[PDB]
RNA sequence: CAGGCCUUGACAUGCUAGGGAACCCGGGUGAAAGCCUGGGGUGCCCCGCGAGGGGAGCCCUAGCACAGGUGCUGCAUGGCCGUCGUCAGCUCGUGCCGUGAGGUGUUGGGUUAAGUCCCGCAACGAGCGCAACCCCCGCCGUUAGUUGCCAGCGGUUCGGCCGGGCACUCUAACGGGACUGCCCGCGAAAGCGGGAGGAAGGAGGGGACGACGUCUGGUCAGCAUGGCCCUUACGGCCUGGGCGACACACGUGCUACAAUGCCCACUACAAAGCGAUGCCACCCGGCAACGGGGAGCUAAUCGCAAAAAGGUGGGCCCAGUUCGGAUUGGGGUCUGCAACCCGACCCCAUGAAGCCGGAAUCGCUAGUAAUCGCGGAUCAGCCAUGCCGCGGUGAAUACG
């Protein structure tokens, strides 16, 4: 396990395990997938856009 | 045991060059350590779009410098004969050091 | 205030640079100044010939320089004596021992940079802006092209209230990042102020 | 930019702390980039023309 | 909590100029622009005049103010209050 | 907190090193 | 801004000329700039016995063409930008309608994120725009292995260290992959709902990209440019001061008011960057900033680096406190010619307001907000809590 944080690693480890499980017995999918363990969570840190403070956090204005 | 380090702004200009340096020396001597990629260093330039005020304009620029390795071990005259003679790329700067 | 440079917008794609030379983190700000210094002259002592692009390559104190022109004869010189004057007077800017070239423009009607110059030219004389534009759009369209567009800005006709004349034919899809649209701009010093002149030429696509 | 003020080109400054920068092209000073010797404005212009080799539009 | 290190700076304009005065007597007023100079024992007793950036002011240098940079006794701003 | 220049975080914040935040 | 100072002037081209003209080192005065002066000191092509006569580069002075002006006009302008707004629009050609301005098309019915698509229709089409072509992220394959690794074996000073291996991770170049293709239902069609397979599903997430026009929008102090204006000064040098002033008012932020916390110790997970007079391992001196020495790296193979939040343990015990660090006194490091005005950092002392904020008001719909730390440009140093960007942990809620 390398990269990220331990919370992220826990999840990756969870994928790897779910995956190997399938090699051992392909027939596992049919029951291992309804839980989605075989899905690669694509949620990721959003780029920090200029103009805004954090991709989205928008600077505030006074008496507009 | 010569190590070649090719760099350039254009990735295909290297892919091109590096490929040659391999196919060439792939005869007169060893088959080379194979051309290796190597991470790319990247320059960023964030410049306010317009002159005067408008601190929120910006526009992003970047100068990406690519790298390669090749690495030829076991030089045999002709191995170096296929080199010094045949050259081409312009956007490719070479570094040969054993 | 909008619209990206149509060229800069597609450098990665359909559009190579006008200076292509390897790395250099300690000399970049020197070769560049040079490339500039270069273009300096070339975009002067080479105007009347159709200076439509000055490419430049390098490789250790060796400059290429490829001046593209519509009238190379004017570049070369009588029998070929000026291209000799350039080269020398040129290496006076930089030692380097730099080459030179003169590739011609096969039909300047499809060269945006040139078209800009023609229209800016007439304006500088005193032609009817609107006309100049309509005609140029025509020529460019007249000699092939899938689309064309010209834009003169300033105090059109010496008027006091600045305006902007349009004119365009066929397609000029500035958004389609792959169209391959040649862009060109031309100034226009006048008895009463400047006038910008923009030319867009759409060629093929893929 | 005053022609007069482009004295900076005088590599002869009483003390090196007085030596500043200035744009190679427009002669600016307010925000010049070492790697280019150009100011933020001049850099975008040249950049766009494709006259800055390897330089390009960053997207991601 | 000031700082300098090792070399307590003094512009030899007035330094070499002040030690020469010691060799003899005291010259009434000594206009200087070396606002940056550090006061030293020798200067004591003298009367260096420093620039505001507008005027030269008479500053009787004492033994209890040695070390303080010159000027610093020659205020720049002209403020007498906003009141009215 | 980050405000106190003579504590671990104070240093980290000011990005400095010293008695309160040794360079290890 | 004050004072000292220069004038063809700090920078371009050119003419007339008393007249030395190349060059080089000092002295005097002064804050500096400048000003006065001594003085090693002219070859050059050419006429000539020579005294000497004359031109060229360079060179000073007088006088001339002229430089120079961030000096005015963004209501003379180019260029670039902001703005509605990434909103779903704006138009054209021919035809048709109207005496005409104009209308139709672009309206109507379904639908879409969309003038998106379907159906209809005196309109048939087209262009700018929407979408797509490009970049980053999700899965996989090929090519490449000094990154990786007992996956697999052997040796181990047991650090992947060594031999060795390209499997895996990765690095980076190409390529595959999603199209409502497939099943069910509604539908006239587009399309809508649901289901399967799949890393991913109906625009999968984020970027780049911004229509015709709008505002006498912004910028002549980036640059460019018409006109007006100054040309011993509205030009130029220098030294110093000012842009850092304060009784006050507002905007944007930082730190905090504490126990879901503060502190000390031990211990663990990241990404993106940067590095020549540069990053600085390690050692020593110092409480420390830092200093002296000194290896490695031109940087996937060395360094900045310690990630912080987190985990384990221990302290504090509800206090204006072991909360919070303003303010001030003292000592000192480093940069820099120089840190009084006016730098940053270290250490001792001091230890303020502040107990969650009136009327009013802002951001954000998910890997978002919130919170935590890390890098970069500019840059000697730095007033950066600003800005651009990176990854960690990671919600609430949406009837309408
Ligand atoms: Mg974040
Ligand atoms: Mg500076
Ligand atoms: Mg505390
Ligand atoms: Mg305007
Ligand atoms: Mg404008
Ligand atoms: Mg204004
Ligand atoms: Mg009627
Ligand atoms: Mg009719
Ligand atoms: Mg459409
Ligand atoms: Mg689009
Ligand atoms: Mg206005
Ligand atoms: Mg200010
Ligand atoms: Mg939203
Ligand atoms: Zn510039």
């Amino acid at each position: 396990v390398r990269g990220g944080g331990k919370s992220g690693q826990i999840d990756a480890i969870k994928l790897g395990i779910a995956r190997a499980l399938v090699q051992y017995n392909p027939d596992y999918r049919a029951k291992l997938k309804p839980l989605g363990f075989l899905t690669r969570d694509a949620r990721v840190v959003e780029r920090k856009k200029y103009g805004k403070h954090k991709a989205r956090r928008a600077p505030q204005y006074s008496k507009r | 045991k010569i190590r070649i380090k090719l760099r350039g702004f254009d990735h295909k200009t290297l892919d091109a060059s590096a490929q040659k340096i391999v196919e060439a020396a792939r005869r007169s001597g060893a088959q080379v350590s194979g051309p290796i990629p190597l991470p790319t260093r990247v320059r960023r330039f964030t410049v306010i779009r317009g002159p005067f005020k408008h601190k929120d304009s910006r526009e992003h620029f970047e100068l990406r410098t690519h790298n390669r390795l090749v690495d030829i071990i076991n030089p045999n005259r002709k191995t170096i004969e296929q080199l010094m003679t045949l050259d081409l790329p312009t956007g490719v700067e070479i570094e040969i050091k054993t | 205030g909008n619209k990206i440079h149509p060229i800069g917008f597609r450098l990665g794609i359909t559009r190579d640079w006008e200076s292509r030379w390897y790395a250099g983190k300690k000399q970049y700000r020197h070769l560049l100044l040079e490339d500039q210094r270069i273009r300096g002259l070339l975009e002067k002592e080479l105007y009347s010939a159709g200076l439509a692009r000055v490419d430049i390559e390098r490789a250790a104190d060796n400059v290429a320089v490829t001046v593209h022109v519509a009238k190379p004869g004017v570049v070369i010189g009588r029998g070929g004596e000026r291209i000799r004057v350039l080269r020398e007077e040129l290496a006076k800017l930089t030692g380097k021992n730099v080459a030179l070239n003169v590739q011609e423009v096969q039909n300047p009607n499809l060269s945006a940079p040139l078209v800009a110059q023609r229209v800016a030219e007439q304006i500088e004389r005193r032609f009817a802006v609107r006309r100049a534009i309509k005609q140029a759009v025509q020529r460019v369209m007249e000699s092939g092209a899938k689309g064309a567009k010209v834009i003169v800005s300033g105090r059109i006709g010496g008027a006091e209230q600045a305006r902007t004349e349009w004119a365009a034919q066929g397609r000029v899809p500035l958004h389609t990042l792959r169209a391959n649209i040649d862009y060109g701009f031309a100034l226009a010093r006048t008895t009463y102020g400047v006038l910008g002149v923009k030319a867009y030429i759409f060629l093929g696509e893929v | 930019a005053r022609k007069a003020l482009i004295e900076k080109a005088k590599r002869t400054p009483k003390f090196k702390v007085r030596a500043y920068t200035r744009c190679v092209r427009c002669g600016r000073a307010r925000s010049v980039y070492r790697f280019f010797g150009l100011c933020r404005i001049c850099l975008r212009e040249l950049a766009h023309k494709g006259q800055l080799p390897g330089v390009r539009k960053a997207s991601w | 909590p000031r700082s300098l290190k090792k070399g307590v700076f003094v512009d030899d304009h007035l330094l070499e100029k002040v030690l020469e005065l010691n060799a003899k007597g005291e010259k009434r007023l000594i206009k200087t622009w070396s606002r940056r100079s550090t006061i030293v024992p020798e200067m004591v007793g003298h009367t260096i005049a420093v620039y505001n950036g507008k005027q030269h002011v008479p500053v009787y240098i004492t033994e209890n103010m040695v070390g303080h940079k010159l000027g610093e006794f020659a205020p720049t701003r002209t403020y007498r209050g906003h009141g009215k | 907190g980050k405000g106190d220049r003579r504590t671990r975080r104070g240093k980290i914040w000011r990005g400095t090193y010293g008695k309160y935040r040794p360079r290890k």
